[PDB]
């Protein structure tokens, strides 16, 4: 302009490093900034002063996976050892993002759900199937799986442990539990009476207090559905009490 | 190649185009594709072969068809995604994948069958006479 | 490719004719990773700067002085500037300036400065989501076993599944690890180990199983394996079927124990070998400053 | 009914294998590179002025 | 450029150029899509660079865009309906030029590399009820079902935009279906119990028999004793399971796929 005054609004794209907090993904929100300032001047020679205490989101065009819940420049004068005598300005503008958590939800979260629901659904299933373990194993496989999914989606920074990591950890030692006590559920209904006698507790517990709160080899098979109908309603519940917790 | 329609000072009018017409060597696929797809596809046919009392008749068609929806994960990920024309091999693959599905619908029946009881089922006068008198002759079973 | 700075920031000229330069640069550089001791590794990272055009006799390389005289024969670490990386530690970050002969003719001298980087690892995010599930995947090997065997004993189907879980793993590890086959990574041997370990489970499950279905009127019972199992190891038609069948679980007995024994100390071994790999002490002043 | 199914389900499987794979093994190229065009296109078909 | 006498200057510069564009994550396949080209001088006002939608070749307002059809590279996957020009009027200000493209998806490929599998896979999920509890095998089926349904979730997750705006219908479809094999397993197991009941285990009670032997084999049309009884109660259960299954997934799919096919793109591009 005839005043001297000179707007210049070149275009960049930024490629800046931010943060990236893991903890509550994909519930998480991000404080993404970007420090700008004069790389050879000094504030004493040229001073920088933002244009509004926020970045211009007039022309923003929106995302459909983050969402900005506010914004903020913010002017410093922090002073460098390169350069002890004078410091340098900046304008750190920042963004704090949230998700839209609903494709990972919808992509990760509900078939987690799914199979850690059917982790205790096992110990509904009898041992005369023949493909408790079957389902075990796959249950397992499965979350295997979704674990290494929800490994390329985070930052291996070691910072902390994304809740879900820790659900996913939680359920992966659940399922190793679930299929250690079906083993030795199988193994109690096929155990055979002659060579291992029932033990007085086992009985008491299992046959008269438990329920009530060829024979012998049906004992057995008797403890190992009570020990079923216990494992199940435990399983389920923790399952819920877990997810709860979690979510 | 001159188009004669386009004005004589556009840019359009004139171009000299090389064409290569390629042929696909297909040994390599051949080897490392088709072979494998065609043996696993081929053997969902011992499903039928298999006793109903093994319990493994659904397993085998299962995991023939889940190698068969691998193969055409593999192909979908070489081949662009035009819908000019299913590929050749895809058509194949969903050829066998059909079949498959429907070995499968066909061993649920036949281990329904196998398992059915007097208490549960009537076996009717000709059913006997199709599957016991007939056709077991017919197919020199 | 990329040898000089990310950007042309001026030179200041101070009076005196000292002049400054101070361009940001961003670098990707050539780091051998030695992945032995994965994911406790650390990594001799270096950095080598010297002038594309000028040689030893033309332009010499001197560190930086510190305002109480002291050399900062070291990379520059800036608190308003450094941000923490959270996967990798920085430990040590020592310069060295290098001098070498010319050509075979003994050429004018050639110089460079050398930072090295050693930087090490933060494992705890490799521990909880790969150590762990292996470890634990591995742990359901040894479960076959207490499985039964007799009909609808999964005892096979349970030991190929979870070996397919380890080679899923293994692929895991591939892709995260560079095919430099310069070492073998502590984690992949364990890997290797507990699937050579899940194949000899397989194998053993078949031979029980093949004791287990023996018949008399098939198989004549050998003496020595059918007194070792029904006495000498616990101690260490139907009875005949019934015979064998013990003779079976005395077998699956013993196998679990000896597949336990030596699964525990091979895993003990090879991830001992990583704990054992600390940084070393090192005559050099730590990179960041406490 | 297994065997009959084998009987029905294998020739048909055999079949339409051999026909897709026979239906691609035929494809050629055409013996000239433009349809409609007999010139060959081809270094020993000089076409002199 | 080619400069007239008259000082006409025409400028027909290539370009390459990676807009954004929104995408209609909803219909997929079937989906349109209205992508645009905002066209506009970077510096100068609307005060200064007046922009115009060029004419037809007879001056007509021919607001579109060009499309040589004898030379133009037709995409093998989408199909341009409609392509229009706007010029856009500013709200110092500039004005724009927008060129829209609404294109097509050719469905074609995904319907028979991702649809038809998932529904043969489905088909298999329902005939679980149709195998006998004494096969051992009916675990086994549903779950490398439900297993290959997810495995297909989480190729075709990756198909379709990481953006959260909605839901496609394909993946709606998926994950009705993944819930559903879900209870196919869950059924599976409870038609299990039911079999393996003995009366050392389970004594049936008056309602259990008075329903599954009684009313469900009148509707059904279906016809050591306790063992028989709770193996009878037990698939009769599970041809109930069978119907119901057919008809919540024959009834939702059908409708999930037929939301889909409704949505054509509009007859015209402003509606
Ligand atoms: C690999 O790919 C390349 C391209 O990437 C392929 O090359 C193409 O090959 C095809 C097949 O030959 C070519 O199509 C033919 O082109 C010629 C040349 O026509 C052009 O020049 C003429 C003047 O030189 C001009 O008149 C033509 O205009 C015509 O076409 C345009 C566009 O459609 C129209 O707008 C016009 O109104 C006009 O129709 C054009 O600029 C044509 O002669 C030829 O036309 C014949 O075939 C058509 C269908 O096949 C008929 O509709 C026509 O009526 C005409 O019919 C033919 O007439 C002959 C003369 O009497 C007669 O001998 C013949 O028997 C008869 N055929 C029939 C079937 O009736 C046709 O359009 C195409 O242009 C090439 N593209 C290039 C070079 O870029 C190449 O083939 C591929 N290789 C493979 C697959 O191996
Ligand atoms: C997301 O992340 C971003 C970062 O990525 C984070 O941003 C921070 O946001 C907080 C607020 O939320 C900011 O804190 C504010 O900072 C303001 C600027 O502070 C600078 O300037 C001050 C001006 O000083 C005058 O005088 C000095 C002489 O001392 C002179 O140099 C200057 O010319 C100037 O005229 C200066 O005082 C200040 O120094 C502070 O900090 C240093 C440490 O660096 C400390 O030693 C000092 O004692 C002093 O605290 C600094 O240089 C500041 O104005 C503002 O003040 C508010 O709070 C105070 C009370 O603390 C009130 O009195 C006042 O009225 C204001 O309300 C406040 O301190 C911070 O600077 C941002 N940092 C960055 C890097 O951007 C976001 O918060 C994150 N958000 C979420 C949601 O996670
Ligand atoms: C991290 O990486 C650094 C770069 O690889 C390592 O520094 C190098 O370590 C090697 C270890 O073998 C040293 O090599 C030895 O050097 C001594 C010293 O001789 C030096 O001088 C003579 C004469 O000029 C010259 O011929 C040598 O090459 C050396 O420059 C020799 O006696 C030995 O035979 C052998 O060559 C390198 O010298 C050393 N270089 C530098 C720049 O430090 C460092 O050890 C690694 N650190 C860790 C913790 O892994
Ligand atoms: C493809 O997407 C395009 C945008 O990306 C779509 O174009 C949009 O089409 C709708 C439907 O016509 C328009 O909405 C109308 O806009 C006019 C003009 O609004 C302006 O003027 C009024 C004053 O009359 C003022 O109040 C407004 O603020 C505007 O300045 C209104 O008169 C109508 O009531 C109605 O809102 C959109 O404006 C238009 N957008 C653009 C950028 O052109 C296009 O239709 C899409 N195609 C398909 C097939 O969906
Ligand atoms: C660089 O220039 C300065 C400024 O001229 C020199 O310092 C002295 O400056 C006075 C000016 O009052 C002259 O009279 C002296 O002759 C200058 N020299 C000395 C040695 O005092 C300075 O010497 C010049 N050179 C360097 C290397 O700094
Ligand atoms: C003088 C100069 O170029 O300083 C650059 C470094 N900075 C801006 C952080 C102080």
């Amino acid at each position: 302009q005839y005043t001297g005054h000179i707007t210049w609004t070149p275009p960049a794209i930024f490629k800046s490093y931010c943060e990236i907090i893991v903890t509550h993904f994909p519930f998480d929100e991000q404080n993404c900034s970007m420090k700008l300032g004069t790389w050879t001047y000094d504030g004493s020679v040229v001073a920088i002063n933002p244009e509004s205490d926020q970045p211009d989101l007039s022309n923003f065009m929106e995302s459909g996976e983050w969402v900005i819940k506010e914004s903020r420049g913010w002017k410093h004068s922090v002073t460098y050892s390169c350069c002890p005598d004078t410091p340098y300005l900046d304008i750190t503008y920042h963004f704090v993002m949230q998700r839209l958590p609903l494709y990972f939800i919808v992509n990760v979260i509900i078939p987690c759900l799914l199979f850690s629901f059917l982790t205790g659904l096992v110990f509904y299933l009898p041992t005369d199937s023949g493909e408790k373990m079957t389902l075990s194993i796959s249950v397992l496989l499965s979350l295997t799986v979704f674990l290494l999914v929800i490994v390329e989606l985070i930052p291996s920074t070691s910072s902390a442990v994304p809740l879900i990591g820790k659900y996913m950890l939680f359920t992966m030692v659940f399922v190793i539990a679930s299929i250690i006590i079906t083993v030795i559920v199988i193994n109690t209904h096929h155990r055979s009476p002659s060579t291992h006698v029932m033990p007085n507790w086992v009985r008491k517990v299992f046959i008269d207090t438990i329920p009530n709160i060829n024979n012998a080899a049906a004992e057995w098979k008797y403890v190992a559905m009570v020990m079923d109908h216990i494992l199940l309603g435990v399983f389920m519940l923790v399952c819920i009490i877990g997810t709860l917790a979690v979510f | 190649n001159v188009d004669p329609r386009a004005p004589l000072d556009s840019p359009s009018r004139q171009d000299i185009t090389f064409y290569l017409i390629i042929r696909r060597k297909p040994l390599f696929y051949i080897i490392n594709i088709l072979v494998p797809c065609v043996l696993i596809s081929f053997m969902v046919n011992l499903v039928f072969y298999l006793p109903a009392d093994s319990g493994e008749k659904t397993s085998v068609a299962i995991s023939v068809l889940l190698a068969q929806s691998v193969f055409l994960l593999l192909i979908s990920k070489r081949l662009p995604a035009t819908s000019m024309a299913i590929p050749l091999i895809g058509k194949f693959l969903l050829f066998g994948m059909v079949l498959v599905t429907m070995v499968v619908v066909i061993c649920v029946i036949v281990l329904n069958i196998h398992f059915r009881t007097p208490s549960t089922h009537v076996l009717s006068e000709g059913v006997k006479k199709l599957f016991l008198e007939t056709l077991p002759e017919l197919l020199h079973m | 490719g990329q040898f000089g700075v990310a950007y042309d920031a001026n030179v200041l000229v101070y009076e005196g004719g000292s002049v400054t330069w101070l361009p940001p640069a961003i670098y990707r550089s050539v780091c051998a990773v030695e992945v032995t001791y994965f994911p406790f590794d650390w990594q001799n990272c270096s950095l080598i700067f010297r002038s594309q055009t000028y040689n030893a006799e033309e332009v010499e390389f001197t560190f930086a002085v510190d305002n109480d005289g002291k050399t900062i024969n070291k990379i520059d670490i800036d608190t308003e500037a450094y941000t923490e990386n959270g996967e990798w530690a920085i430990d040590f970050c020592p310069g060295v300036i290098r001098r070498h002969h010319g050509g075979a003719t003994d050429g004018p001298g050639e110089t460079d400065v050398i930072y090295s980087l050693i930087i090490r690892r933060k494992p705890l995010f490799y521990v909880i989501n790969i150590i762990v599930p292996c470890v634990l995947i591995s742990g359901l090997v040894l479960l076959a076993y207490f499985l039964p065997a007799q009909a609808g004993g999964q005892k096979c189907t349970v030991s190929i599944n979870v070996l397919l879980a380890q080679t899923v793993f293994l692929f895991l590890i591939a892709q995260k690890i560079p095919e430099t086959s310069l070492s073998v990574p502590l984690l992949g041997r364990f890997l290797i180990f507990v699937m050579v370990v899940a194949t000899l489970i397989v194998m053993n499950c078949v031979i029980v199983l093949n004791v287990s279905q023996r018949t008399p009127t098939t198989h004549a019972m050998s003496p020595r394996l059918r007194h070792v199992l029904l006495e000498l190891l616990p101690r260490l038609t139907g009875e005949e079927v019934s015979d064998w069948v013990r003779m079976g679980n005395a077998l699956d007995n013993i196998c679990f124990w000896a597949a336990l024994v030596l699964f525990s100390v091979g895993s003990s071994l090879i991830f001992l070998g990583a704990y054992f790999n600390r940084v070393p002490d090192l005559p050099y002043a730590p990179c960041i400053q406490p | 009914v297994d065997r009959l199914c084998l009987f029905v389900v294998t020739p048909v499987m055999v079949v339409g294998t051999a026909w897709i794979f026979l239906q691609g093994v035929y494809n050629q190229p055409p013996p000239q590179p433009f349809p409609g065009d007999p010139y060959s296109y081809n270094v020993q078909d000089k076409r002199f002025i | 450029v080619v400069v007239s006498s008259d000082g006409s200057v025409r400028w027909q510069p290539p370009g390459i150029y990676r807009s954004s564009c929104s995408i209609q994550v909803t219909y997929f396949p079937f989906d349109w899509q209205n992508c645009t080209m905002v066209f506009s001088s970077y510096s100068y006002d609307s005060s200064e660079v007046s922009l115009q939608t060029g004419l037809g070749p007879d001056g007509q307002g021919h607001q579109e865009i060009h499309i040589h059809e004898g030379t133009f590279i037709e995409n093998g996957q989408w199909e341009i309906i409609h392509k229009p020009s706007r010029l856009i009027q500013p709200p110092g200000q500039r004005q724009e030029v927008i060129f829209y493209l609404i294109i097509r998806r050719k469905p074609l490929f995904y319907l028979v590399n991702v649809i038809a599998p998932c529904i043969l896979i489905t088909l298999l999920a329902i005939f679980v009820f149709y195998l006998p509890p004494d096969a051992g095998e009916k675990m086994g089926l549903s779950i490398f079902a439900l297993l290959t349904l997810t495995v297909f979730l989480l190729l075709l997750a990756d198909k379709v935009p990481e953006t959260s705006l909605s839901v496609p219908i394909i993946i709606k479809y998926l994950m009705f279906t993944m819930v559903l094999v879900t209870f196919s397993v869950i059924l599976s197991v409870v038609v299990l119990n039911l079999h393996h009941r003995s009366p050392h285990t389970h004594q049936m009670p008056l309602w259990v028999r008075q329903i599954f032997i009684h009313k469900l084999p009148l509707y059904l049309r279906l016809k050591d004793a306790l063992k028989e009884d709770w193996q009878f109660v037990a698939m009769v259960v599970d041809r109930l399971f069978l119907w119901t299954f057919i008809i919540f997934t024959s009834v939702g799919t059908l409708v999930i796929f037929l939301d889909a096919t409704y949505h054509l793109p509009p007859p015209d591009p402003f509606p």
